[PDB]
């Protein structure tokens, strides 16, 4: 299913690779 | 344009007046007005 989170210090440049 | 999996609907921009023709199912365009709507927040 579909969902947007957000991010307090977390970076979604890095996460991008992981995820 | 991988909001939908590998097409079927479409997207289409505007950057000079900031406007998103899309040519798709219902849902995909009230979750992502909602994604707009929480988009558009600094």
């Amino acid at each position: 299913d579909y969902s947007v989170i957000n991010l307090r210090y977390g970076w979604v440049m890095d996460a991008a690779e992981v995820l | 344009n991988n909001a939908m999996s590998r097409a079927g609907a479409q997207v289409i921009a505007d950057a000079r007046t900031n406007r998103l023709i899309i040519l798709g199912p219902p849902q995909a365009r009230a979750k992502l007005v909602q994604l707009a709507q929480s988009l558009d927040t600094p």
